[PDB]
């Protein structure tokens, strides 16, 4: 449901609520959460 | 946090004005105005060509601190001379003098062939 | 928490140098009328102190504050504490301050006839 | 013409040299201090980010891009967008640039401020392109990608002063000089043994004539004669700068001017 | 009568009285100087349907009565917060209390949740000439940022012949050396007041 | 920003005519016959709003109201034009029965160029502070003089400022100008709705006295205004009695 | 971290010669101080600017990275 | 104070009724116009009729005393540069001093019929 | 640092080597990851705004760049079970059916109760939303009903800081149970009362910040970075400051680093030739001219590049003020931290000096009506607190004493009442009595 990238080998995942939070490629246990999708504002200054 | 926007330091804020005149009553015929959101920029040109004046006898300005952008000039005159037409003077020689400037850079600019 | 270098001195912290150094009547009676010394035989300053002028000015412009009546004229002046200057100014803030001695007796001085010389 | 006279001893695409003449010192400094801070110049004011997997951080990448000089010949065509009656932005009040980069080759892919893309309608103005002054075509280096990191952003580039960030700033240093040889004794020269061989002269003492030493000071003179060097960053002309420079402080005493008589016809 | 603007955008301070010093050979008459200001109002609706504006222009004029006029979407509303001209009707009524208040400060207050004010143009000190059989109007218009353009306010008390006289005060402008100047003297579908707000907002939007 | 002191009250149907001789005994004028029909905006529910306003204070959603009269020929119902208008026609208007119906409002609000004139109240729940013995009211209007284009019916103006209407109301009645600007009203309501009309002021009639202060910051206005309206409660003792009403009922806001 | 846009100051656009800065260094074998003078810095803070930048970016970038694509 | 006001008011009839009969007959007056120094009490006039050419005016202008009132009649050449008014041509060669129990309508009309050959002389 | 999820993390926007340096610090790798800039320092007593250590620095190298500064905190969250049905749950809650909601925003988390990295983010806002269960059909606070089956425990931002989301670590710990790590940035930029040091013992504050055109400048347009006081100088004999800063002078114009090792043979007269043939005062000293007027300063200013470092004592960090505030659970005094929005402490010689001073009045005001003012009856029998009060029925009793018109009425601190308690419990009586017994 949310999007997850794994910490080393930078695989992309979905996980939902009931899901074991770990890489389904290589086992990795650490996934980082996806950088939003929104454009956000900054001041060039 | 409390940094002010830079905007301001050049930006007029909702009801004030670039200019309020106040009488002085420490001498005859003279006045302070206040300049809001200018400097030093605006105040040595200004009270410089205002002392060139020969019947202008006090001329001076301060910005009373770097953190508003605001200065106040004091200008006394002679008797039968207004403050308000020193600074209508002095203005306007220093538009004169701009002018005959850039006229002069234009021209020497133009001279200029090797840019 | 911190971990700084930059040697902030822990104020009101003696207790540390404490732990390490451990070892080592005929006039007047009860409370009545002979409390109040006359008038004639006072025998403090007539000059009202800085303490004695703080308080007044306090007591005065909290009562201003809280709308007592104001017993000068004003001047187009709206805080109480400048009100109550002048009333001080010309004497009329009608309060008395009671002066006690370390005996338990006090003097009466109005503000009235007291200086104020500073 | 009668009044501040100008001769030019050198002239570049960035830089202008000059001696200028019968001119009051107030009216130098002031020149030079709008010349710093009130020129109006384009400069990248608002980053949008949709994709950012790079090594340096949004707001650094922001402020490096705000950094970026753009050019602003017609600054003047562009207005100033808290005037605009637009939103937030328009083609009116601001320029769009848009940044595309990708790290598609093995090595580290520089994206440069060449790689910036003008989005929005110029409508036929001398505004928004990034300036690019190396002989390498390349204009600053704005980031760096390893392969697979991507930066995908959208610039809005506003018209400002340097008063508001230097970024706005189109004058780089400005080298001011008067009196070489000081004859107006507005320094008393701190030395050992002796100032004259323990300072330098500078370059502008060829032009002045020396002090004799044996004539005495001369009280009734005043400050004339300033060498001015003015440095373009690159979003003007240099001529530009002294010129706008000139106009902007000769618009700021007319506003004092129409501001000071609206206050007497009242 | 007939109303018409001309609004040169990129003028020198100045411009005003030397458009006067232009016009001095046929003025009649000067009359009592005049202000107005310029508001300009976005609607933050988050969730706005297709075909629908959201700019809101208010306009109070301190002459006509010192009265307030709002323009959005070719639709044009007079209102007014003087004690002078309030009908009748509604004061004896009960409708009104006596002393209104005015639109400007009202959707500033309280009707700021829908409308916020950017955009404040003041134009004070003006001036206003007499011309033969016509009225001129000049002030000079200050943003934010100071100066921002020229305005000319044409009035007539007939309006069988108004195109001769826009005409030649565009010719005027013309040999005062400005030529982008933006003429407005559309109407809407329509009062003075309304068609005046409508032609000034045609004037400034570019 | 004018601030009004009021208190309410009501009458029978034949108290009426009672009560209008006292008052005429009270003042010294004639009552007032009047109408002002109201027409109560609230905020689109399609629009979504924020809390917040313009500044950092957090503010509810307000009905804001517009009112004005209408001519006594369209409350004729082609049956009374002989007898003159004064307070004695009130007696008739009992039941729900009015001429001016929900066809008409609405031809009036479309305007099917120029509007007539509108007044524009807003007005938030009375001061909350259980320390004043009379209603006090903080009320907004402006005057809505004219209006033109395409678009230029007002409740499509109000649609604009995107408010859509709710409901309209119909108060007719008498009023006093009696000494020191204290206006005494005392009126019937119909609530005007395209099912029918209905009288909300059944059997009786509504009386509200109210004073208009420009002013509420000056407090010494605001007590001797005050204290003339408690000096028309003592004279009003015995027969009648005046009261505040519910803040609860004065307040206007749209509740979510 | 990486070479800065301007000169911190007087606002002189260094970012630009960071990459013919590096060339002069190691395929002109020109010393530091004439590859600034080529580069045109002639203020000692123009060429502080880019004698003293660490150009740590590199560093950084020999980590894979954390979202590829 | 008294007598400076009665003769400010022995002025300013004679300046009214002027007015008057040259706005009767057809005369813009212009009362926008404004000069430091019009070279006892004196009051000028820039007068002007919109059927000859522009930027000229006749200069009417009163002197008073205690005994006798007299005016001198000019044309005269005025242009506004920046909001100031200058004199761009003086006439004081063709100069004439009349009174205003002699001054009539029917003068008036010669005037009409003399000043437009006048303006056209003038260049 | 990109990949370490650091507690806090200080890194600078360009750091710089110092342009006078060590032969030890290529060791230390002092010019691989240094820890400070070169900025171009003039000593100068410009406008009295450098005084007692202040600083001038430029706004216009501010905006350019100088000593800005990347902020990263690392906020750690666990979901733990307590027992079968006691689990934390990672979840955005919902008003309608979660207890004790915080005043913040939950409208920047996801279904995960996370927000995505790159969503900026203020003071009090929630960036971990976690639930725990709660017992059903209690009576607290008013706002309690059946649906309120959850209690929000959720990890808000820190109510001063503000930034940017930059990642977002969901894992597993060693007992398996799942916890987040969320790094915010944000970026200081140099402002008044942030602290800067230069390498010589010479630390200070940002006094004011001036523009370019207000700075001094030099005949060649350059202006300082930084302006230090004089005064700093001679009576804490930093003799090398002033070296350095030739060195760093002389080192930036022939482009090379300078030798800055303590015990080698390198002399400020070899230096000083060196920029001699360089073209300036050999002594440092440059002719600088006023920005405000544009004339020659009649002292001519020591003027050259001096390595300074940023300081992480930043006085936004260190900024704060509180009108009213919670209060100790104990004593119902103000709570101790700037993070807690708590109290500043007014202790003993605080108050001593206040004694000194006289103000008696200021003195009671500051330890009742600013600390704990408490309200607590007695009896005219026993001067102990225990009477039972009864405000809403006016009913005022002490047992023992059987005593019931007999009630007095004194404002005390809490922690005074706490004292008396405590004294109780160790059972001393410290009666309290409302009139006099013997003479003065
Ligand atoms: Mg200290
Ligand atoms: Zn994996
Ligand atoms: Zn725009
Ligand atoms: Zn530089
Ligand atoms: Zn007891
Ligand atoms: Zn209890």
């Amino acid at each position: 449901t949310l999007k997850y990238i794994c910490a080393e080998c930078s695989s992309k995942l979905s996980l939902s609520r009931t899901d074991a939070v770990r890489c389904k490629d290589c086992g990795h246990r650490i996934l980082l959460k996806a950088r939003t999708k929104r454009l956000v504002q900054f001041e060039a200054r | 946090m409390n940094a002010p926007d830079r905007f301001e330091l050049f930006l007029l804020g909702e009801g004030e004005s670039k200019l309020k005149i106040d009488p002085d009553t420490k001498a005859p015929n003279a006045v302070v105005i206040t300049f809001e959101k200018e400097d030093h920029t605006l105040g040595n040109l200004i009270r410089a060509e205002l002392l060139n004046d020969r019947k202008v006898l006090f001329a001076a300005y301060k910005v009373e601190h770097p953190f508003f952008a605001r200065f106040k000039l004091r200008i006394q005159t002679t008797e039968g001379y207004d403050p308000k037409d020193a600074l209508k003077n002095a203005c306007n020689s220093i538009i004169n003098k701009l002018g005959a400037l850039k006229t002069n850079f234009e021209t020497e600019w133009n001279l200029q062939t090797l840019a | 928490n911190e971990n700084f270098e930059d040697f902030d001195v822990e104020h009101f912290s003696d207790e540390e140098t404490y732990e390490e150094k451990p070892q080592f009547e005929q006039i007047r009676r009860k409370t009545l009328k002979e409390k109040a010394i006359p008038k004639d035989q006072r025998a403090t300053t007539p000059y009202m102190t800085k303490y004695e002028r703080a308080r007044i000015l306090g007591t005065r412009a909290l009562q201003i504050s809280m709308n007592a009546p104001v017993f000068v004229d004003l001047e187009g002046e709206t805080d109480p504490l400048r009100i109550a200057m002048k009333e001080l100014a010309e004497k009329k803030i009608p309060l008395v301050i009671r002066r006690y001695l370390p005996d338990g007796s006090f003097e009466d001085w109005s503000v009235e006839e007291l200086i104020v010389d500073l | 013409s009668e009044g501040p006279q100008v001769k030019i001893r050198e002239a570049s695409k960035d830089n202008v040299d000059f001696i200028l003449s019968n001119v009051d010192l107030a009216m130098a400094n002031s020149l030079r201090r709008v010349m710093i801070a009130e020129i109006p110049t384009l400069a990248i004011d608002s980053v949008e980010v949709e994709t950012n997997t790079t090594v340096l951080a949004d707001e650094f990448i922001a402020h490096r891009l705000g950094l970026i000089p753009l050019q602003s010949m017609d600054i003047e065509q562009l207005e100033y967008s808290r005037d605009c009656f637009c939103e937030d932005h328009c083609d009116k009040c601001s320029v769009v640039l848009t940044l595309q980069a990708f790290g598609e080759s093995e090595s580290t892919t520089n994206v440069y401020s060449k790689d910036l893309v003008i989005v929005s309608n110029l409508m036929g103005r001398n505004i928004g392109h990034p300036i690019i002054q190396d002989k390498e075509g390349n204009g600053v280096l704005i980031c760096k990608l390893r392969k697979g990191q991507e930066l995908k952003l959208t610039c809005v580039a506003k018209k400002g002063i340097a008063k508001e960030h230097a970024k706005w700033g189109p004058a780089a240093a400005i080298e001011f000089e008067y009196d070489p040889w000081n004859k107006l004794k507005h320094t008393d020269y701190w030395y050992e043994q002796d100032s004259a061989k323990e300072w330098p002269q500078s370059k502008n003492c060829e032009y002045e004539d020396p002090p004799n030493e044996g004539d005495p000071f001369d009280y009734k003179a005043q400050a004339d004669t300033f060498y001015m060097n003015v440095e373009s960053v690159g979003s003007i002309p240099v001529d530009q700068v002294v010129v706008r420079g000139i106009d902007t402080l000769q618009k700021k005493v007319a506003s004092i001017l129409l501001a000071l008589t609206q206050m007497d016809q009242d | 009568g007939k109303s018409a603007v001309i609004f040169v955008e990129r003028a020198t301070p100045a411009t005003l009285t030397e458009l006067k010093d232009a016009l001095s050979n046929s003025i009649l008459s000067v009359r009592d100087p005049w202000s107005i200001d310029f508001r300009t109002y976005r609607c933050s609706i988050k969730n706005l349907p297709a075909d629908v504006s959201k700019l809101m222009y208010s306009i109070t004029f301190h002459h006509h009565g010192r009265q307030t006029v709002l323009i959005k979407d070719n639709s044009a509303m007079v209102t007014t917060a003087a004690a002078a001209d309030i009908p009748p009707a509604l004061v004896f009524n009960g409708s009104s209390t006596g002393v209104p208040e005015s639109i400007d400060t009202i959707l500033s207050s309280k009707l700021s949740n829908i409308w916020m004010q950017r955009q404040l143009i003041k134009g004070d000190a003006g001036e206003t000439l007499i011309l033969d059989g016509l009225t001129v109007r000049l002030v000079n218009l200050f943003s934010s940022t100071g100066f921002k353009g020229l305005l000319i306010e044409l009035q007539a008390d007939e309006a069988g012949e108004f195109e001769t006289k826009i005409a030649g005060i565009e010719g005027h402008l013309a040999e005062i050396r400005a030529k982008e100047y933006k003429t407005s003297s559309d109407s809407l579908g329509s009062n003075e007041i309304c068609d005046l707000a409508y032609q000034y907002v045609r004037a400034l939007e570019l | 920003m004018v601030q009004q002191l009021s208190l309410f009250g009501s009458i029978g149907d034949d108290g009426y005519d009672l009560l209008i001789s006292t008052l005429t005994t009270i003042s010294g004028n004639p009552p007032l016959l009047y109408n002002s029909l109201c027409t109560v905006w609230k905020p689109n529910p399609s629009y979504d709003v924020e809390n917040v306003n313009s500044r950092n204070q957090l503010v509810e959603p307000n009905r804001i109201k517009l009112s004005k009269e209408v001519p006594f020929s369209y409350l004729i119902d082609e049956t009374m034009m002989d007898k003159p208008l004064n307070f004695r026609i009130l007696k008739s208007f009992t039941n729900d029965k009015i001429p001016l119906n929900y066809a008409m409002t609405r031809n009036i609000l479309h305007n099917t160029e120029s509007c007539s004139p509108w007044s524009l109240q807003i007005s938030d729940i009375p001061a909350a502070g259980n320390n004043r013995s009379v209603s006090m009211q903080t009320i907004a209007e402006t005057i809505i003089l004219s209006s033109a284009g395409k678009n230029s019916s007002v409740s499509s103006l109000m649609n604009g400022l995107g408010y859509v209407f709710e409901f309209q109301y119909l108060t007719i009645g008498v009023k006093f100008f009696m000494k020191h600007g204290l206006i005494l009203e005392l009126q019937k309501i119909w609530q005007i709705e395209e099912a029918g009309n209905s009288q909300i002021t059944s059997g009786g009639f509504l009386l509200k006295a109210y004073i208009n202060v420009s002013r509420g910051t000056d407090i010494d206005r605001i007590n001797y205004t005050e204290t003339a309206l408690m000096n028309l409660k003592k004279e009003l003792q015995g027969y009648i009695e005046l009261s505040v009403p519910d803040r609860q009922s004065m307040d206007s806001r749209v509740a979510h | 971290m990486i070479v800065p846009v301007r000169c911190f100051s007087c606002g002189k656009v260094v970012g630009d010669k960071w990459e013919s800065y590096l060339n002069l260094l190691q395929e002109d074998e020109l010393d530091e101080g004439t590859a600034l003078s080529r580069l045109g810095l002639k203020r000692y803070c123009c060429r502080r600017m880019i004698l003293t930048h660490v150009d740590l970016i590199e560093k950084f970038l020999r980590y894979n990275p954390l979202e590829k694509r | 104070e008294l007598a400076r006001i009665l003769q400010q008011l022995k002025l300013d009839k004679i300046i009214h009724v002027l007015t008057t009969m040259f706005e009767n007959t057809g005369w813009s007056c212009s009362r926008i116009i404004k000069i430091d120094k019009p070279i006892l009490l004196q009051r000028d006039l820039f007068i002007r009729l919109p059927h000859w050419p522009l930027n000229w005016y006749l200069i009417l202008s009163i002197i008073s005393s205690k005994t006798s009132c007299v005016v001198e009649k000019r044309i005269g050449k005025i242009v506004s540069q920046r909001g100031k008014w200058n004199l761009k041509y003086l006439d004081n060669s063709n100069v004439m001093t009349v009174k205003l129990e002699s001054i009539t309508y029917q003068k008036i009309m010669i005037l009409q019929r003399t000043i437009l050959n006048r303006i056209i002389n003038h260049m | 640092y990109n990949v370490r999820m650091d507690t806090m993390a200080n890194i600078l926007y360009y750091p710089q080597k110092p342009l006078g340096t060590t032969r030890a610090m290529e060791y230390l790798k002092f010019r691989e990851l240094p820890a400070g800039q070169n900025a171009i320092v003039a000593i100068a007593c410009y406008s009295g705004y450098n005084q007692e250590d202040s600083m001038i620095m430029n706004q216009s190298s501010i905006d350019r760049g100088l000593f800005r500064s990347l902020f990263f905190r690392s906020y750690m969250d666990q979901e733990k079970k307590y027992g079968m049905s006691i689990t934390e749950t990672f979840e955005k809650p919902q008003r309608t059916n979660t207890l004790r909601m915080k005043h913040g925003t939950y409208d920047k988390l996801d279904d995960d109760g996370l927000i995505a990295p790159g969503v900026r983010v203020s003071g009090e806002d929630v960036i971990i939303g976690k639930t725990t269960p709660i017992s059903p059909d209690e009576e607290e606070l008013g706002q309690r009903t059946a649906y309120h089956s959850k209690r929000d425990a959720s990890t808000p931002l820190r109510s001063t800081e503000n930034g940017i989301v930059d990642q977002v670590l969901v894992t597993t710990n060693q007992d398996g149970l799942k916890f987040v790590k969320v790094r915010v940035r944000t970026t200081k930029i140099p402002q008044i009362g942030d602290k800067f040091a230069s390498r010589h013992g010479q630390k200070g504050t940002i006094g004011i910040t001036y523009r370019r055109e207000d700075m001094p400048f030099t005949a060649e347009g350059i202006v300082p970075d930084l302006i230090i006081n004089p005064h700093a100088i001679p009576s804490r004999m930093t003799v090398a400051h002033l070296i350095e800063c030739l060195l760093s002078k002389v080192a930036a114009l022939s482009g090379n680093e300078g030798d800055a090792s303590p015990f080698t043979d390198i002399t400020v007269e070899g230096i000083s030739k060196l920029l001699r043939e360089h073209g300036y005062q050999s002594r440092g000293f440059e002719v600088m001219y006023n920005g405000h007027t544009g004339k020659k300063l009649m002292a001519q200013i020591f003027f050259g590049p001096t390595y300074y470092q940023r300081l992480r004592h930043m006085v936004d960090d260190k900024i704060h003020a509180r009108a009213r505030g919670p209060m100790q659970v104990l004593t119902r005094q103000p709570v101790e931290g700037r993070s807690r929005d708590g109290g500043l402490r007014f202790g003993e010689m605080e108050r001593d000096c206040m004694i000194a001073h006289g103000a008696a009045s200021f003195l009671k005001e500051r330890l009742m009506e600013a600390s704990d003012a408490f309200r607590v009856h007695i009896c005219g029998i026993c001067g102990l607190m225990t009477v039972i009060a009864k405000l809403n029925h006016n009913q005022f009793e002490c047992k023992g004493c059987d005593n019931k018109i007999d009630i007095y009425q004194i404002h005390i601190p809490y922690a005074a009442k706490l004292l008396f308690q405590e004294l109780m419990a160790m059972n001393i009586t410290p009666r309290l009595y409302t009139d006099r017994s013997r003479d003065f």
